[PDB]
């Protein structure tokens, strides 16, 4: 389930294929904003629009939404703080 | 001629390990869907023997979706959509190895048979909740595994992508084994250094230059 949070924020009915664990410095790099703890990158792929939608929640069992990131085929991502 | 059993016999019985198995088994009994199926739980060691380890790629935990995970890091079951991070891995191989071409499937058995140990730091997960079994005792186990390869082998290649993986790398003696790091193939960080790290090639060069046969990075579907 974090799919409903995705859909609720993009009208996108996607299915998460992977959730990678990343430390605050790794994420602080790309996102440019440092989370207080390890965040999980739940990644789903929107084949219709050819982009990779990822949701960033805290670690289990919190799973609190931290940000949503939509990267396109170019490798550029739209970052949205939740 | 040294088997995983030879170096893992003792550990197979210590406290934590049996507790972990007991725990994982109880959840199953109460009705919790845990991935992967057990017959698959220790597939990495089934396909790749201690003596046959050449390259080692670290994972985190099993794909929590259904049909996905089958005991090997990154690798999914045939018929399943290629996961984001694996697909990116594929591109690199495409851009680094001449002739290499996208498989259309994510089944990585052939890589294990060749000496690639696709070991995940954590071996089980609760269907739906990613990272559910962290701190169940698995890290301790795999932690040991790495320590065993590091002390009972020579000239092994370690591919650590991401801070998490690199951390477990602290154990590995850099003089005795070839340790290569890089950002995770995840779309999030892929472009921050994973693309163009030439790992699959550097890994093979070393192997040759050490009298070892290289790794045909093209995944084949068995029969």
């Amino acid at each position: 389930n974090l799919s409903d949070i995705i859909e609720k924020e993009t009208g996108k009915q996607l299915v998460i294929q992977e959730s990678i664990l990343m430390l605050p410095e790794e994420v602080e790099e790309v996102i440019g904003n440092k989370p207080e703890s390890d965040i999980l990158v739940h990644t789903a792929y929107d084949e219709s629009t050819d982009e990779n939608v990822m949701l960033l929640t805290s670690d289990a069992p919190e799973y609190k939404p931290w940000a949503l990131v939509i990267q396109d085929s170019n490798g550029e991502n739209k970052i949205k703080m939740l | 001629e040294l088997t995983w059993h030879d170096v893992l016999a003792e550990e197979k019985q210590q406290p934590y390990f049996l507790n972990t198995l007991q725990t994982v088994a109880s959840e199953r009994q109460s009705g919790v869907t845990i991935y992967p199926p057990q017959k698959d739980v220790f597939n990495a060691f089934r396909f790749t023997e201690l003596g046959d380890v050449k390259v080692v790629i670290l994972g985190q935990d099993p794909y929590h979706g259904p049909g996905q995970a089958h005991g090997l890091a990154f690798s999914v079951r045939p018929g399943i959509a290629i996961p984001p991070s694996l697909l990116n891995m594929y591109k690199e191989l495409e851009n680094t190895i001449p002739g290499f071409t996208r498989p259309n499937h994510g089944y990585l058995e052939s890589w294990a048979r060749q000496g690639v140990l696709l070991l995940n730091t954590v071996l089980t997960v609760r269907a739906g909740q990613a990272h559910s079994h962290a701190s169940l005792g698995w890290e301790t186990f795999t932690d040991k595994v790495i320590s065993l390869i590091n002390q009972h082998r020579e000239g092994v290649v370690f591919l650590l992508w991401g801070s998490h993986a690199q951390k477990k790398g602290a154990i590995i003696d850099k003089q005795r084994h070839h340790v290569l790091k890089a950002p995770h193939p995840s779309p999030l960080s892929a472009h921050r250094g994973f693309f163009g790290c030439n790992h699959f090639v550097l890994a093979n060069q070393w192997l040759e230059q050490r009298g070892e046969t290289p790794i045909d990075w093209m995944p084949v579907l068995p029969a």
